[PDB]
C-alpha cells in the first residue's frame, strides 16, 4: 500500500543527498593522462612525483591545495583512447637521446606516435604538455664526435640556431643546437593544425630534476586561463 | 504634425524591447545545456528589462503624446517608483557580472569553489532588495519632494506629472545607481585586458618563429562603449541643474533620459552572441 | 600450407553463391509498409555525474541498471524514478554493466582488466563485492550471464572466456580472432553466443563444445554491436561505417543491408523488437534511426539527446525502449 | 597449421536456399505482429509508463 512508498522516498533523499557531496570533489579534480613510448621514462616521471607529494596505474597528490590525480595506461590500434576526452592536459614524454636506435628510428617512431595523437577526432581540444626526457645521454652522446646526427637525419645539414634560442648556463654550443633541433621538430607538427583550440608546451627533462611538478601546474593554470579567455572571446 | 510621425518611431522602441528579451527568457529556461551560473544574472537582467519595456515606456510615452496625465496622482507616484526601480536594478548587474568574469579569469583554481547556485542566489536576491530600497522607500515616505512653489502646485494639481527632486536625494539616488558600478567595472575590464595581453604576449614568445590583442580591445570596447555612451550623459545633468538651477531646458532633460532607456534594448544583442544562443534561436 | 588454405576458400564462396535462389526484398515486396512511427519520451532520470556507456534492464522489465565513467552503478526504477541503490566503484573507467536474471546479482568491468560480482540481496542491507574475476590481458568490452553462478567476458586481447562465479576459474576459453572483441549476445535457449570484433568478422561460438562453428563477413570496418533476432535463427550487426546487415546462420550468408546515402557516421548500438519487426540502432550524430526488419525503411527518428548514444535497450515484454548518451541522462520511450 | 583444418570443418556443412529461411522469418513477424506493443500503440489505459 500507501506504506511501502514513503519508506521508499526516504531512500531517494539519502542518496540525492550524498551525490552532493560527491560532485564538489568530482568538479574540485583535475585529471592528467601519461603517454609515450616504450623505454622513455614514464614511470620514472610517475616515482618522484608520487613520493614527494604524498591493470591501470593511478597517483594521487595535492599541490597548494589542488587536487591533482594522474593515471597511466600501458598496442597500436588503441580503441580506448576515445574515453579520455574530458582530461585537462596530456603529458608525453620521449627519449631524446634514442635516435640512433631502431626497433625504425625510436625518435621517428615516437614522432609518428605524436603526429596520430595530435590529429584525433576525439582529442581535438585536449593541450599536449611535451616532456624531452633523457638529456644528460644526448649531451654525452653530442659531445664526443661519433654517431652523428646528420647520419640519421639528413635535415640537420641545413639547420641553424635560432636567434630567440636562449642558451644553457655553461653548455657547449653543439649540445644545444641538437637540442633546438629536436625541440622544433616536434613543434612543427604541432604548429601545422590546431585552429587555436590547443597548444603545445615543450620542456627539457632528466632522472634527477625536480622542478618537474612546478612546470606540471603552471602549465595547467595557463591552460585553463587560456580556455576561459577564448570562450569569453578576450584572447 | 510632426508628433504623429514621433509616435510611429517610439511604438517601435516598445515592440523592440519586449521581443529582444523575450527569446532570452524562453531560450535559458526551456533548455537545460544553457542553465549556469551566469545565465541566472543574464536572467535577471533580462526581466528587468522586461519589466522596463511592459510598463516604464509606454506610460511615458502616452504622457508625451497627450501632454496630460488622467491616470492620477497615485498611479504617477507609482510609475516614478517602477522607473527608478527598474533603473537602479538594471545597471547594478552588469558590476555583477564584470566581476564574475574577472573572478574567473584572474584566478581560475578557485573560481569552482568561490561561486555556486546558492551565493549566485543570494547576490541576485540581495541586488534587488537594495534596488528596492532605493527606490519604492524614499518615494513613497515622500522624502524628495521640492520645496519651490512650482513643485507645491504641481503635486497639488491631479492632471500634472513631473518630476522634482531636492538636492540630497538626486545626489544619493545619482551615486547609488551609477557613479559606484563604473569605478569597479573600469578596474575590473582593465585587469582583465592586462591579463589578456600577457597571455598573448607569452604565446607570441612561445611559438613566435612558426607562426595584436586587437580582438580584446574590440570586445571591451563595445561593452564599455555603449554602456558609458548610453548612460553617462544623463547621469551629468541630474545633478548639473539641481546644484544650480536654470541651467537645463526640460526636452534636454527627456531626451537624455529616453536615450538612456534604449540601453535595455541593446544588452541582449551583446550579451547573447554565444553560439549555443545562436543555435537556440535558429531552433526557435 | 599457404596454397592449401586458399582453396578451401574459393569452395566456401562457391557453395554460397549456389544456394541464393533471390533476395530478400523480391520476396518481401508485397508486404504492407509499417508506415510512420513516433514515440514520445515518458521518463527521464537523473543523478549521473559523468558520460553514461552501458545500461541493462531487468527481467520484470521494471528495474534497470546503469554504469558512468565517475565512478557510480545506479540501479534505478523506471515507474516512479527513484534510486534504490548506488554502488561505489574501485576503478572510475567502467565500460560494461549487466543485471542478473534472478535479479541478486550486478557485474561490472572495465579498463581494470577485472570483472567484479556485487551481491544485492544480503543481509545487513550493505552491498559488497562477491567476487573479482582475473585473466585477461586487456580491457573488458561485454559481460553476460547464464546463470546465478555462470558468466561470459570477452576482451580486448582476441579472446572470449566463460567463468565459473563460485571458484573464479576459467571453465573453457575461444580464441581465433585477429582483432579486439567488441560485443556478444547470447542465445535465447542459452546455448549458443556470437562476437563482432574489430577485423570485420564476426562468428558462431559453442558453449558446451567450446569451438567455433561459422564465420559471417561483409563489413569494411570495426564492428561495435550485435544482437539476435527473437526466433534465434539469424542476428544483426552494426559498424562504424553507417551500415546495418541481416545475416543468416541456416542460409550462411548476408541476407539484408540497412544503409543510407546522407549518413555518414558510425553506428554504437542496435536492439530489435518484441515481433522482430523493427530494428533500432543508435549513431554518433546525437539522435537514433527506427528502421524496417523486411524492407530497409525508415520510419522514425529519436532526437531527444544533446550528445551521442552509447547503449540501448528494450524490456522484456516490449513496452518501452531505454537509451543512453554522453550526457548522463537516460530517457524511456513508449 | 591450425588454421588450414579450421576451414575444413566449416568447409562441409549443411545449407538451405535463402527462400525458404526468408519465407520463415516473415512467417514468424506475421504471426507475431498482433502482440508488440511498439508496431501498435497500446490503450493508454494500459500504458505503465502514463
Ligand atoms: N642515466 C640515465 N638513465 C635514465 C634517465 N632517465 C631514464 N633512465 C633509465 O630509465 C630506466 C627506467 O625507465 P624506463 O626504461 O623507461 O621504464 P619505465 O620508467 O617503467 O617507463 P616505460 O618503459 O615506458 O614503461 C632507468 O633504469 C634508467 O636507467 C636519465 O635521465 N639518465
Ligand atoms: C523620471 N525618471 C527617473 C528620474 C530620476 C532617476 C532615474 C533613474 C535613476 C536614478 O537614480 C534617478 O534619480 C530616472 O529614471
Amino acid at each position: 500500500q500507501r506504506n511501502e512508498e514513503k519508506a521508499q522516498r526516504e531512500a531517494n533523499k539519502k542518496i540525492e543527498k550524498q551525490l552532493q557531496k560527491d560532485k564538489q570533489v568530482y568538479r574540485a579534480t583535475h585529471r592528467l593522462l601519461l603517454l609515450g613510448a616504450g623505454e622513455s621514462g614514464k614511470s620514472t616521471i610517475v616515482k618522484q612525483m608520487r613520493i614527494l607529494h604524498v591493470g591501470i596505474f593511478e597517483t594521487k597528490f595535492q599541490v597548494d591545495k589542488v587536487n591533482f590525480h594522474m593515471f597511466d595506461v600501458g598496442d597500436e590500434r588503441r580503441k580506448w583512447i576515445q574515453c579520455f576526452n574530458d582530461v585537462t592536459a596530456i603529458i608525453f614524454v620521449v627519449a631524446s637521446s634514442s635516435y640512433n636506435m631502431v626497433i625504425t628510428n625510436r625518435l621517428q617512431e615516437a614522432l609518428n606516435l605524436f603526429k596520430s595523437i595530435w590529429n584525433n577526432r576525439w582529442l581535438r581540444t585536449i593541450s599536449v604538455i611535451l616532456f624531452l626526457n633523457k638529456q644528460d645521454l644526448l649531451a654525452e652522446k653530442v659531445l664526443a664526435g661519433k654517431s652523428k646526427i646528420e647520419d640519421y637525419f639528413p635535415e640537420f645539414a641545413r639547420y641553424t640556431t635560432p636567434e630567440d634560442a636562449t642558451p644553457e648556463p655553461g653548455e657547449d654550443p653543439r649540445v644545444t643546437r641538437a637540442k633546438y633541433f629536436i625541440r622544433d621538430e616536434f613543434l612543427r607538427i604541432s604548429t601545422a593544425s590546431g585552429d587555436g583550440r590547443h597548444y603545445c608546451y615543450p620542456h627539457f627533462t632528466c632522472a634527477v630534476d625536480t622542478e618537474n611538478i612546478r612546470r606540471v601546474f603552471n602549465d595547467c593554470r595557463d591552460i585553463i586561463q587560456r580556455m576561459h579567455l577564448r570562450q569569453y572571446e578576450l584572447l | 504634425v510632426w508628433v504623429v510621425g514621433m509616435g510611429i518611431v517610439m511604438s517601435l522602441i516598445v515592440l523592440a524591447i519586449v521581443f529582444g528579451n523575450v527569446l532570452v527568457i524562453t531560450a535559458i529556461a526551456k533548455f537545460e545545456r544553457l542553465q549556469t551560473v551566469t545565465n541566472y544574472f543574464i536572467t535577471s537582467l533580462a526581466c528587468a528589462d522586461l519589466v522596463m519595456g511592459l510598463a516604464v515606456v509606454p506610460f511615458g510615452a502616452a504622457h508625451i503624446l497627450t501632454k496630460t496625465w488622467t491616470f492620477g496622482n497615485f498611479w504617477c507616484e507609482f510609475w516614478t517608483s517602477i522607473d527608478v526601480l527598474c533603473v537602479t536594478a538594471s545597471i547594478e548587474t552588469l558590476c555583477v557580472i564584470a566581476v564574475d568574469r574577472y573572478f574567473a579569469i584572474t584566478s581560475p583554481f578557485k573560481y569552482q569553489s568561490l561561486l555556486t547556485k546558492n551565493k549566485a542566489r543570494v547576490i541576485i536576491l540581495m541586488v534587488w532588495i537594495v534596488s528596492g530600497l532605493t527606490s519604492f522607500l524614499p518615494i513613497q515616505m515622500h522624502w524628495y519632494r521640492a520645496t519651490h512653489q512650482e513643485a507645491i502646485n504641481c503635486y497639488a494639481e491631479e492632471t500634472c506629472c513631473d518630476f522634482f527632486t531636492n538636492q540630497a536625494y538626486a545626489i544619493a539616488s545619482s551615486i547609488v545607481s551609477f557613479y559606484v558600478p563604473l569605478v569597479i567595472m573600469v578596474f575590473v575590464y582593465s585587469r582583465v585586458f592586462q591579463e589578456a595581453k600577457r597571455q598573448l604576449q607569452k604565446i607570441d614568445k612561445s611559438e613566435g618563429r612558426f607562426h595584436k590583442e586587437h580582438k580584446a580591445l574590440k570586445t571591451l570596447g563595445i561593452i564599455m562603449g555603449t554602456f558609458t555612451l548610453c548612460w553617462l550623459p544623463f547621469f551629468i545633468v541630474n545633478i548639473v541643474h539641481v546644484i544650480q538651477d536654470n541651467l537645463i531646458r526640460k526636452e534636454v532633460y527627456i531626451l537624455l533620459n529616453w536615450i538612456g532607456y534604449v540601453n535595455s534594448g541593446f544588452n541582449p544583442l551583446i550579451y547573447c552572441r554565444s553560439p549555443d544562443f545562436r543555435i537556440a534561436f535558429q531552433e526557435l | 600450407l599457404r596454397q592449401e588454405a586458399e582453396q578451401l576458400k574459393n569452395q566456401i564462396r562457391d557453395a554460397r553463391k549456389a544456394c541464393a535462389d533471390a533476395t530478400l526484398s523480391q520476396i518481401t515486396n508485397n508486404i504492407d509498409p509499417v508506415g510512420r512511427i513516433q514515440m514520445r519520451t515518458r521518463r527521464t532520470l537523473r543523478g549521473h555525474l559523468a558520460k553514461i556507456y552501458a545500461m541493462h534492464w531487468g527481467t520484470d522489465s521494471r528495474l534497470l541498471v546503469s554504469a558512468s565513467q565517475d565512478g557510480k552503478l545506479i540501479i534505478w526504477d523506471s515507474y516512479t524514478t527513484n534510486k534504490v541503490h548506488a554502488i561505489p566503484l574501485r576503478s572510475s573507467w567502467v565500460m560494461t554493466c549487466a543485471y542478473a536474471p534472478s535479479g541478486n546479482y550486478v557485474a561490472c568491468g572495465g579498463l581494470d582488466n577485472i570483472c567484479s560480482i556485487y551481491n544485492l540481496k544480503t543481509r545487513e542491507g550493505n552491498v559488497r563485492v562477491s567476487r573479482e574475476l582475473a585473466g585477461h590481458t586487456g580491457y573488458l568490452s561485454c559481460c553476460r550471464f547464464l546463470d546465478d553462478n555462470q558468466i561470459v567476458t570477452s576482451s580486448g586481447d582476441t579472446t572470449c572466456a566463460l567463468w565459473d562465479i563460485e571458484t573464479g576459474q576459467q571453465t573453457t576459453t575461444f580464441t581465433g580472432h585477429t582483432g579486439d572483441v567488441m560485443s556478444l549476445s547470447l542465445a535465447p535457449d542459452t546455448r549458443l553466443f556470437v562476437s563482432g570484433a574489430c577485423d570485420a568478422s564476426a562468428k558462431l561460438w559453442d558453449v558446451r563444445e567450446g569451438m567455433c562453428r561459422q564465420t559471417f563477413t561483409g563489413h569494411e570496418s570495426d564492428i561495435n554491436a550485435i544482437c539476435f533476432f527473437p526466433n534465434g535463427n539469424a542476428f544483426a550487426t552494426g559498424s562504424d561505417d553507417a551500415t546495418c546487415r541481416l545475416f543468416d546462420l541456416r542460409a550462411d550468408q548476408e541476407l539484408m543491408t540497412y544503409s543510407h546515402d546522407n549518413i555518414i557516421c558510425g553506428i554504437t548500438s542496435v536492439s530489435f523488437s518484441k515481433s522482430g519487426r523493427l530494428l533500432l540502432a543508435g549513431y554518433d550524430d546525437f539522435n537514433c534511426n527506427v528502421w524496417d526488419a523486411l524492407k530497409a525503411d525508415r520510419a522514425g527518428v529519436l532526437a531527444g539527446h544533446d550528445n551521442r548514444v552509447s547503449c540501448l535497450g528494450v524490456t522484456d515484454d516490449g513496452m518501452a525502449v531505454a537509451t543512453g548518451s554522453w550526457d548522463s541522462f537516460l530517457k524511456i520511450w513508449n | 597449421r591450425k588454421l588450414v583444418e579450421q576451414l575444413k570443418m566449416e568447409a562441409n556443412i549443411d545449407r538451405i536456399k535463402v527462400s525458404k529461411a526468408a519465407a520463415d522469418l516473415m512467417a514468424y513477424c506475421e504471426a507475431h505482429a498482433k502482440e508488440d506493443p511498439l508496431l501498435t500503440p497500446v490503450p493508454a489505459s494500459e500504458n505503465p509508463f502514463r
